[PDB]
């Protein structure tokens, strides 16, 4: 039906330029202009502007006329936003969303969001640990065991237990930046019959480094 | 003609639409003495067709242009000027004074009707042959209004649809019957239609059809058919799931013929439709929420079917361009076997959506039908709000 996929999230150090792509599907590009929105973390939603996907000409918001530049490859129905001289205060997730009407007073159908971290910090791979318990039956016939993904940059990391099969019982806690790097953790609770009998595993992917890790939480107690 | 007109013919096959007129008023208006207007329409004399519109009494560049968002004021004047020229200070013909109007030629002379007033003491004066002939005063004292399209005449009888009352409630609509400016009869709205506003009318085969706006609950238009011979009428909604008012909910799969189709209330925009069985064409804005884009869609037996989805279309104004009011007109004195079906679309520019300027205004596009299946273009007002700064 209508789908708008955006580029993968980018790491750029202060000063560079970044072109985020929004490849639109499902509708007819030429009849519906594009809205670009800014979701800062601590602030909520900001209309950045709109581009007439027919004539090509853009209306910028006041907070953005000058480092942001909307453009599009109509041939591929892609609308692209570029930010020149990245000031770290551009740390956000920019959305493309369809202007239902002329000028965009209604964004029906939004795209997935592209995240931008403007940092000078170095890409650092994570170091993954299996957090087995000093036994301790965690409530009725359940053992909870974890996996700690420590010290990497940047976000994200893709933690899955047992290649996706362990989907219930999982809590992956939000990653937190301790100044220069990230720490992550998830727990999973399984019944005693299941472990140490079946083979519980943590698979962790940090694609920035190009890292794919698989830790057996083997019983060390 | 030297004789009254009878609507003897029927519509011709609508197979596509061809451009009939484009005034380019705001584009030219950045440098000539083009008048600020809004609520346009077109009407034909037996001898020529002209553009009519409600003037705001200022040039678009003139400093008094600021604040023309207001619909009614005592500087409003109904004017006419040649087909496809701008409303120029030096060539518009003022037709009567007021902020609501209808006008139409009965074959001999023409009637123009301009309502003027305070919102609780409004008064219509029915001009016939450029002289003031009759005057009707407010029956419900809350804004007396009429068509903003042309009326159709038959054998001297021209029905006209007047609504006084609330645009948010029950209002008090009534069909009036003029012959030579005098009031032949007037009768109250009847039928299942809940609230009538800004009726668009075309005549064929001695019957006149109006497609209006339900401001209150409608998102599907009330259709009034009037019989100018017996001075009778009925109203209903259009059965089709293809919803044509603006704003509107998104079209259902089954529509509604005897009640408003529920969803967007206390709002609408004037519109039209040619209602003729297989050969029914409905016009609508493309945006479900704003007057941008205009398209014509063929929805066979739209009037009568709660399942009629479209079978052919045509784009008039892209969704990236602005549109507005639309209505029907025809050249009843056009030599043919049949009536060529035409419409106009008003193209609003200014406030509120382009508020970088302080004036609202518009230009006009109009089409008539062709039986050939011609190619389509899309027809922008065309001005750049940035050259007026
Ligand atoms: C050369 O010129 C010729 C002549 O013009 C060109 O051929 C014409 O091309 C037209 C466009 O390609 C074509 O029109 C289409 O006709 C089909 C019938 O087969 C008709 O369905 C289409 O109308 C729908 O689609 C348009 C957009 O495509 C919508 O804007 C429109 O509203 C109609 O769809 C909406 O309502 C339907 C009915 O309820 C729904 O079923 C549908 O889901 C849709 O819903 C959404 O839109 C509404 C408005 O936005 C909204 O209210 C609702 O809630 C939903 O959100 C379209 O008109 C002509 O048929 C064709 N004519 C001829 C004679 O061939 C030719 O291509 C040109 N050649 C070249 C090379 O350029
Ligand atoms: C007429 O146009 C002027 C601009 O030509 C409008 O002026 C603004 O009006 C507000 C009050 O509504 C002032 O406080 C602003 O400082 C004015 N500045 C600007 C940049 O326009 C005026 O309001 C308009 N409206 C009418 C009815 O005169
Ligand atoms: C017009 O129609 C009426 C009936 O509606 C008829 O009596 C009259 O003679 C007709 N006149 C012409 C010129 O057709
Ligand atoms: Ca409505």
């Amino acid at each position: 039906q209508i789908q708008l996929v955006q580029s993968g999230p980018e790491l750029k150090k202060p000063g560079e330029t970044v072109k985020i792509s929004c490849k639109a599907s499902g509708y007819t590009f030429t009849n519906y202009g594009m809205n670009w929105v800014k979701q800062a973390p601590g602030k909520g939603l900001e209309w950045m502007g709109w581009i007439n996907t027919n004539t090509g000409e853009p209306t910028y918001g006041e907070e953005f006329k000058g480092r942001f530049a909307f453009s599009l490859e109509t041939s591929a129905s892609t609308a692209n936003l570029q930010i020149n001289n990245l000031k770290n205060e551009d740390k956000a997730t920019f959305f493309c969303a369809r202007g239902e009407d002329n000028f965009g007073s209604l964004s029906d159908y939004w795209g997935q969001g592209t995240t931008l971290t403007v940092s000078s910090a170095k890409t650092t791979a994570p170091s993954v640990y299996p957090l087995a318990p000093v036994c301790g039956d965690t409530t009725g016939s359940s053992v909870t065991l974890g996996c700690l993904v420590k010290g990497y940059f940047p976000e994200p990391v893709t933690l899955t237990w047992n290649s996706g099969s362990l989907s219930s019982g999982v809590h992956t806690f939000p990653a937190v930046l301790q100044s220069d790097l990230y720490t992550l953790s998830s727990s999973v609770t399984v019944t005693s019959s299941t472990w140490p009998s079946q083979s519980i595993t943590c698979n962790v992917a940090h694609p920035a480094s190009s890292t794919k890790v698989d830790k057996k939480i083997e019983p060390r107690g | 003609i030297r004789e009254f007109n009878n609507l003897t013919k029927g519509l011709c096959t609508i197979n596509s639409w061809h451009i009939y007129g484009k005034d380019n008023a705001v584009r030219i208006g950045e440098d000539s003495d083009v008048l600020v207007t809004r609520e346009p329409y077109v009407s034909c004399d037996p001898d020529e067709c002209r553009f009519y519109a409600l003037s705001q009494g200022t040039t678009i560049r003139g400093k008094h242009s600021n604040g023309t968002i207001h619909d009614r004021s005592q500087y409003r004047d109904l004017i006419s000027w040649p087909l496809s020229s701008p409303p120029t200070v030096y060539n518009s013909r003022v037709e009567c004074i007021g902020w609501s109007s209808t006008s139409c030629h009965d074959g001999r002379a023409r009637m123009s009707i301009c309502i003027s007033g305070p919102n609780n003491n409004a008064s219509a004066v029915i001009w016939y042959n450029r002289r003031p002939v009759t005057e009707i005063n407010t029956w419900a004292r809350n804004i007396l209004r009429t068509q903003e399209s042309e009326c159709v005449c038959q054998n001297g009888v021209c029905p006209v649809v007047f609504t006084d009352g609330s645009a948010t409630g029950p209002a008090e609509t009534r069909i009036y019957y003029f012959k030579e400016g005098k009031i032949l009869k007037w009768e109250p709205l009847t039928g299942t239609a809940k609230h009538i506003e800004e009726c668009s009318c075309y005549g064929e085969q001695a019957g006149v059809t109006c497609t209006c706006r339900d401001n209150w609950q409608g998102s599907n238009r009330p259709v009034i058919q009037i019989d100018p011979v017996a001075m009778t009428h009925t109203s209903q909604y259009i059965c089709s799931p293809v919803l044509t008012d603006n704003p509107r909910p998104n079209d259902p799969t089954v529509g509604k013929c005897n009640d408003p189709y529920p969803g967007n209330n206390n709002n609408g925009v004037k519109g039209f439709s040619y209602l003729d069985g297989g050969n029914t064409w409905l016009g609508r804005t493309i945006s479900i929420a704003s007057r941008s884009g205009y398209e014509m869609l063929k929805v066979p037996n739209a009037l009568t079917d709660d399942r009629s989805k479209p079978t052919q279309g045509q784009t008039i104004v892209l969704n990236t361009d602005w549109s507005g009011y639309s209505g029907s007109f025809m050249d009843y004195w056009a030599e043919g076997e049949c009536y060529r079906a035409c419409f106009y679309v008003e193209l609003i520019r200014g406030r509120p959506k382009e508020d970088k300027v302080w004036w609202t205004s518009n230009s006009i596009v109009s089409m008539c039908s062709s039986t050939e299946f011609l190619g389509q273009w899309n027809w922008p007002d065309g001005a750049k709000i940035e050259y007026f700064l």
